[PDB]
């Protein structure tokens, strides 16, 4: 992992969200739930199908063999001919190669960049009203539930609201 | 005690579908798109609409000139590409050689129609005889010769000095083609022509030619030692072709109208027709893709992806699949 | 952004900035002001700049076509001459048009990485005699002004100079 | 620094450390000692070497020059020869000119990464039994020592044998 | 109660400029760098210090034999380069065909300084007659000839053989042609040069060759049913050229002296001289740029960027600037 | 207090060594790898087993028809591949000129092994004189003769008509060499045979040659104004050659089997033999290198590796290494 996140401190992925690439799983007094962030997953989808796209687009336009026939007293333009051809054909399989090898690695940590800017943005929001223990997780130190779940989410939090309850809490266990 | 949680992680899924990468191989991911085409039919289809001309054990000077082992060719008109083998059998039955024959058939890889037509019959050659044939060019156990090109010798005991033209009156550039026989001494040449020291002459608006018979001891080619040398040219709309000789000229007969110009090829295959059609196709089969890339070989006709000598080109979509 | 910084969680630029490409906005018991980094805009122009100039000389020399001339009988080889010049063209469109791409994307997102690296470098100064509010941004827990403004920015900052007093007003709100 | 660790905020590097590339300096009640991380410095042995072989094999198979004589009414074909095989020696040489440039800049950088990650996986294990100082080291509010340390290098670390001692000395301070 | 802040941000402004990548187009950037250049001044301009040699309707061939309506460059010495049209009205008046043209013409685009110089006077012709002329090279409705090439014909009703040679007394290496005349019939070769089996003889130390007349029968271009054939050779330094004949000898009046090689072109190209000055100049007009590409076309001389195929070409210099 | 500590560093060490990024240069790294072979033994050695040919100051065409200034390789066999210096001094001693001089080098350029036999002995010309000889072929300053094929003048004074064959009774492909010689006018030409207007003609299966002196008058070549002109080919197993003539027939000797063929090179060189070893041979200097690049010459033979432009190439392997 190029940026931590993925098989670094969120070790394993889940088997249990389908919903898309990137999202949640809450856990409240009501109940649980995976969730996937569509906003994120969708931009993901865009960015990796403009890329196939690209890759293909800068590849409409290269060489193109032809047959062509020589007699038994014209060898050396028939090596120059079988030359060039192998010569560019060597040249579009290195650059089809490496495109794909080079682009590969950049979606990888696209993906792991992906993941990071997720849990950071949770986690910007939250600050002090909860704990990271580390594994891609915030113990909330208020009592969060299905509809402060899709707060932090929509970005629509209202820190204040909750801010002064779990300033008692947190500080129940230093006292 | 324990509250309230929630949690950041990201997609997993039971696929063992793997990429490349250029730090680390075979690398396990959840989703991933092959573009590479690995598969053909492995037949030679018609090309759209339109069926190839597979030239079976017959080469194209065989097919154009009209060796008789080929007579199943004697009226082709319209073709999507051409199809002829390694080393076809049935060419220049005559033994010789065929003068700027890889720049004909260049020629011939652009044009996709040919209509033959008679443009000096036989019945013209009043003073000379037109049944020059050999066992080398036989039909059926008894001595023939080309279709499309005749073989005059003397009649009588006199061969006349030749003098015919023809202009082409159509809009579609013509193609003529002709001959000469290089005979094996004086006795021979005195018998097949009368006259001893002769010449074939050709003339239009750009071509200036003058050709002269060349006695020489030769080894044997299909038992044969004589020789006969072709040559084409392209006439254009509205010129006239003119020859002369007094001997050695295998005159033309039939000519071919160029009718359709259009892009083609002449594939090297040892297949068979396949009966079946195509947008793609290669000398070893056709192709029914939408891969941006295709590795099954170089030299392609129609609409086709990409040619690379990769065996393997897959793109990560998804990421990391951990066990 | 592959950085998360840029968009990110600092969400908006600034037009106020004219200075530079990276810099600060402070607000005190003085006044306010944008303030432009120097040192770190400056090694973004001298990279940006040694890149324009090595995509440049990396293309100084290429393929270079030139008029030839061939006659009716020679259409084998005048096909090869107008492949292999199409050919080496289309090469070199295939190889700018892509770099150009690869080199944008890595730009913006060296730009993101040094929009990130300005922030956590003032992050890990501070600590904890400031408030990381989660936009770009520290509220100061004791009291910063037109020179303490100028201590974060050189990196001169004496930390235990300011260490004690935020450390009563920080613990006042919650006992 | 794409990532800001080398050269960031760890400053400077250690010429002690001679065992690999990224490691540990520790300080306890015992001693002192420069410790290389093993798991970390291998899996970037791995990858930098996969790819040297892997520049390498993309670049075994490519264009080869064979000398060929033209006579002095020949020199169209004798100038398009020259042409082509001045054309792929520069193709290839731009090919390879880039490609080192291209992964040189990828390999610092993943380096810079791995350091970064590195750094993140302690800090996010530690948490608050301990103080970042933002120079790439950690104040032990709680006393660790030489099987302390190998705790938190092999992850094998049992945070709540010492989740109350810390939090006692942290509030010492405050009250 | 609030308190002091302090800001990390960075710039923006009103751009509207755009740059793409791999992922994501038309991405809107504070600062941006073309390096395209996508702007000529349609016009054909010297290079550098010199002037173009421009043949308006003359080919290379009429111009270096002297075609009558090419006297214009009876006289040119030194260009820059060389614009010649796709299909030129005016080059071998007398019809026929220029032997080796191209090669001669990629010759021609090393070379950028020729002299012209008398090498054999039509006074040395003391017994031939130097008046062969022509309707198809005509000057004012009047027939006339090449002007640098002289057609020799039969002098009272003689024609002796000619043995004549020239020594390259130079240290430049000299241009000469020289050709052939095909008759078109026995009596038509007596009528002009009396002698009936005819030669041309043509020897240096490297040349050997000889040339025969071909009498056939041609369709008419121009008129005309004969044909004139051409040839080239350099003759180097210290060197002696040879010629001997007994008739159809067009011969030599002037040659080039080849005063200065160096880089140059002959572009296609309709345009005129634009009376107008550059460094980089293609056959559909110049360039003043310091982008590092163009595209506007893949012939061009002089220090120019290189040519690609793209419409577009911008780096992003500054930042994502956000709505 | 402070109390205990745990840091998180990198590694650094004294390394002057530098790489190169796009976006900086000359970056100091702790570690860095090479991959640019830059240096050569400035020999030409053997290629593994194998000894070079070494022309010396003879070309091909010397070597293969027996210049006297050669005869050190009368009896070449096997070679790794062939050095020719840019302008050898000994070639064709007798001034004219070799008949598809580069198509054979190029054919030479896949074979390694000649074995040169007897294909036609002197003493077979009972009735001609084999005698022929001149002072620019000269060996110790008294007039010789190519070694390889044989000038024929009248017996007496007589020249019969010649008709000999070869059969190539081997399972290898057979180079065979001859030539025709050009005086420079009649009496000369009676002189040497006798009969006055000759030709010479080869036959093959595939062959059907005819050839004719051409005299004219040509400036002199080691004091030599005469000329010959040489041809070859190849002729294949089971197969007959045939020569006709009645005089200037430049006979053949001795030919040449093919009895290896392999990857071979024919490379301009100054240099002498080198006495010494390597898996990879250029022009100016052996290569011993597991470097993937170097940057020495393009024209290499053996197992190279890829030849770049570059001056440098180098790979970071370790990190950025701090003052
Ligand atoms: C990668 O996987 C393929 C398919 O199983 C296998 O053939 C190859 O050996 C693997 N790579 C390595 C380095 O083993
Ligand atoms: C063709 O030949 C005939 C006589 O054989 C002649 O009258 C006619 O004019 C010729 N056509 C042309 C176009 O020369
Ligand atoms: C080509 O493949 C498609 C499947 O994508 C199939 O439906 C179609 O029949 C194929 N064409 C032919 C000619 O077999
Ligand atoms: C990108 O911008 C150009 C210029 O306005 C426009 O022509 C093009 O359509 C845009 N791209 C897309 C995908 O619409
Ligand atoms: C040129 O010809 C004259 C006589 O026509 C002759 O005397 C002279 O030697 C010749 N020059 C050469 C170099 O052969
Ligand atoms: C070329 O462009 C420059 C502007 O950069 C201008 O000053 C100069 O006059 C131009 N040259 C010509 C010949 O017009
Ligand atoms: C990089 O280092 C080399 C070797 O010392 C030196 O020649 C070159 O000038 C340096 N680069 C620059 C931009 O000075
Ligand atoms: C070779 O020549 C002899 C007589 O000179 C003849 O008998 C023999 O048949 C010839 N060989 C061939 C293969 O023609
Ligand atoms: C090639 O280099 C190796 C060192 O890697 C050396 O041992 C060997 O002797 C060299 N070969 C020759 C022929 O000098």
């Amino acid at each position: 992992g190029l940026f931590g996140a993925i098989a670094g401190f969120i070790e394993g992925g889940w088997q249990g969200m389908v919903d898309g690439w990137y999202g949640y799983h809450h856990s409240n007094e009501q109940g649980s739930g995976y969730a996937a962030d569509k906003e994120s997953t969708q931009k993901a989808i865009d960015g990796i199908t403009n890329k196939i796209n690209s890759i293909i687009d800068k590849m409409n336009t290269q060489f193109e063999a032809v047959g062509r026939e020589f007699n038994n007293l014209e060898r050396r333009i028939e090596n120059l001919n079988k030359k060039m051809e192998d010569g560019f054909l060597d040249v579009w399989t290195y650059n089809a190669e490496l495109l794909v090898l080079m682009e590969n690695e950049r979606t990888l940590d696209f993906h792991d960049s992906n993941v990071k800017n997720l849990y950071e943005k949770v986690r910007l929001q939250l600050r002090d009203n909860a704990k990271e223990l580390g594994n891609g997780c915030f113990e909330f130190y208020h009592k969060c539930d299905n509809e402060c779940m899709e707060s932090v989410k929509n970005g629509t939090y209202d820190y204040p609201q909750y801010s002064e309850e779990a300033r008692l809490n947190r500080e129940e266990i230093s006292g | 005690d324990p509250g309230d949680q929630i949690c950041v992680g990201y997609h997993a899924n039971n696929s063992t579908e793997q990429v490349d990468t250029i730090m680390e191989k075979n690398i396990t991911v959840t989703h991933a798109q092959d573009i590479l085409e690995k598969t053909h039919n492995g037949k030679l289809c018609n090309l759209n609409g339109v069926k190839p001309l597979i030239l079976k054990d017959c080469s194209v000077a065989g097919w154009l000139l009209g060796n008789p082992m080929c007579d199943e060719f004697l009226n082709v008109s319209e073709w999507s590409y051409i199809v002829e083998k390694a080393s076809p059998a049935n060419g220049l039955c005559y033994p010789g050689d065929f003068n700027d024959y890889e720049e004909l058939k260049h020629l011939l890889s652009r044009i996709n129609h040919f209509e033959k037509i008679k443009i000096i019959p036989k019945s013209y050659w009043s003073n000379h005889e037109t049944s020059g044939v050999s066992s080398a060019c036989s039909y059926l156990e008894n001595p023939s010769f080309f279709r499309n090109v005749v073989w005059l010798t003397k009649k009588d005991n006199t061969y006349p000095p030749i003098k015919v033209n023809y202009t082409n009156a159509n809009q579609k550039d013509l193609l003529v083609l002709w001959g000469i026989h290089h005979p094996n001494n004086e006795a021979e040449q005195k018998m097949i022509y009368q006259n001893l020291n002769t010449y074939v002459s050709v003339g239009t608006s750009t071509l200036n030619q003058r050709l002269v018979p060349k006695i020489a001891t030769r080894s044997k080619v299909k038992g044969l030692s004589g020789r006969m040398d072709f040559f084409w040219t392209i006439l254009k709309p509205n010129d006239t072709i003119n020859f002369d000789s007094n001997g050695n000229f295998i005159a033309p007969e039939y000519a071919y109208k160029i009718v359709k110009k259009g892009d083609s090829a002449i594939m090297k295959s040892e297949l068979e027709y396949g009966n079946c059609n195509t947008k793609c196709q290669t000398p070893i089969g056709a192709i029914n893709s939408s891969m941006p890339f295709h590795n099954i070989h170089p030299l392609t006709i129609g609409e086709c992806p990409k040619y690379v000598k990769s065996n393997r080109l897959v793109l990560a979509t998804g990421l990391r699949n951990a066990p």
